[PDB]
């Protein structure tokens, strides 16, 4: 069977610069039996190429397609934070055709110190026998961080989870949450409730905390 | 020129389902139709296709269990699914391919299938409320689910700008949860009310949670 290899699998390049993605074939396939496509988080892929260099309708001149035979080369030029997306190459000529294994374009940009908050849990939960604290870190680049949840000035382990988001289309930042979950007897037992963030970004680590009630 | 979906939900393994897309601006029966579909870690998988003719073909993955068919009256294309399996769990699309005329121009919205036989659990709804620099964060937590997805908005949906709405998490106990927040300037919120709307379609529930500073 024909199978499609892309490459880079990710690619980091700050606003302005140009994307250069590949696509190879198992065997010879023709520039007529290929297309590219971009597909943004949560939205049905688009189509911009076809036939490997003719722009489908719509698609602006910053997407150019080129190559012959097994090899196949997409440009993104003029590159912006809503250009993030995975890009996939496909070929039609088997039925049904195959795509590539995607290229994730990832916009680069300078260090963004997080905005910290943090979030007692609500009375509702509470009433239920269990509390939830939430330490959202907003809008920072890049994605590494450390939290660190302190309770009455006790570091705690164990009792924690993290999610990140993807990169946003806007700004090219992260956000965070990390979930420290606790019983209500034992929420109960303490008063200072904190979560310190490391990151490159701050000149010192940023606590924020709240005393329960 | 639409193509639209609809049947996706959650099946357990080996049930069937029938996926439909009604089409609106070009005929079915005109046209080379696809099935392509997105799973997690995936990438895009091209399914089946069926000629303008009505000849068909599939993936390896699929052969056997999978049919795709049209209804030229209603101008509607399916994709039966039988024998379903875990591996099947994905957003399906429904598309329009050119071929060498064209490429794969037209798509559908996508409808998510689940292959599962764990329990549908619809979500608890938190707020995340300050307990109060000039911005402030607003969230809710949306816990204990099962299956994905849920969908989170704010005020409708006419707040959309700052807001995040985090992965959810596979917890030890089989269920999912996350947390959406927005960050919105301090001096509104003795102004006006803020309230986060999710909605479970596996449960066909729909929470809207009030989220006021304490």
């Amino acid at each position: 069977e024909i199978v499609l290899t892309q490459s880079p699998g990710t690619l980091s390049l700050s606003p302005g610069e140009r994307a250069t993605l590949s696509c190879r074939a198992s065997q010879s396939i023709g520039s007529s039996y290929l297309a590219w496509y971009q597909q943004k988080p949560g939205l049905a892929p688009r189509l911009l190429i076809y036939g490997a260099s003719r722009r489908a309708t719509g698609i602006p001149d910053k997407f150019s397609g080129s190559g012959s035979g097994a090899d196949f080369t997409l440009t993104i030029s003029r590159l912006e934070p809503e250009d993030f997306a995975v890009y996939y190459c496909q070929q039609y000529g088997s039925s049904p055709g195959t795509f590539g294994q995607g290229t994730k374009v990832e916009i680069k940009r300078t260090v963004a110190a997080p905005s910290v908050f943090i979030f007692p849990p609500s009375d509702e939960q509470l009433k239920s026998g269990t509390a939830s604290v939430v330490c959202l870190l907003n809008n920072f680049y890049p994605r590494e961080a450390k939290v660190q949840w302190k309770v009455d000035n006790a570091l705690q382990s164990g009792n924690s989870q993290e999610s990140v988001t993807e990169q946003d289309s806007k700004d090219s930042t992260y956000s965070l949450s990390s979930t420290l979950t606790l019983s209500k007897a034992d929420y109960e037992k303490h008063k200072v409730y904190a979560c310190e963030v490391t990151h490159q970004g701050l000149s010192s680590p940023v606590t924020k905390s709240f005393n329960r009630g | 020129v639409q193509l639209v979906e609809s049947g996706g939900g959650l099946i357990q393994p080996g049930g069937s389902l029938r996926l439909s897309c009604a089409a609106s601006g070009i005929t079915v029966s005109s046209n080379y139709m696809s099935w392509v579909r997105q799973a997690p870690g995936k990438g895009l998988e091209w399914v089946s296709v069926m000629y303008a003719g009505g000849s068909t073909f599939y993936a390896d993955s699929v052969k056997g269990r999978f049919t795709i068919s049209r209804d030229d009256s209603k101008n509607t294309l399916f994709l039966q699914m039988n024998s379903l399996r875990a591996e099947d769990t994905a957003i399906y699309y429904c598309a329009r391919d050119l071929y060498s005329s064209g490429g794969t121009d037209i798509w559908g919205q996508g409808t998510m299938v689940t292959v599962s036989s764990a329990s549908t659990k619809g979500p608890s709804v938190f707020p995340l409320a300050p307990s109060s620099g000039g911005t402030a964060a607003l969230g809710c937590l949306v816990k204990d689910y099962f299956p994905e997805p849920v969908t989170v908005s704010w005020n409708s949906g006419a707040l959309t700008s700052g807001v995040h709405t985090f992965p959810a998490v596979l917890q030890s106990s089989g269920l999912y949860s996350l947390s959406s927040v927005v960050t919105v300037p301090s001096s509104s919120l003795g102004t006006q009310t803020y309230i986060c709307n999710v909605n479970h379609k596996p449960s066909n529930t729909k929470v809207d949670k009030r989220v006021e500073p304490k």
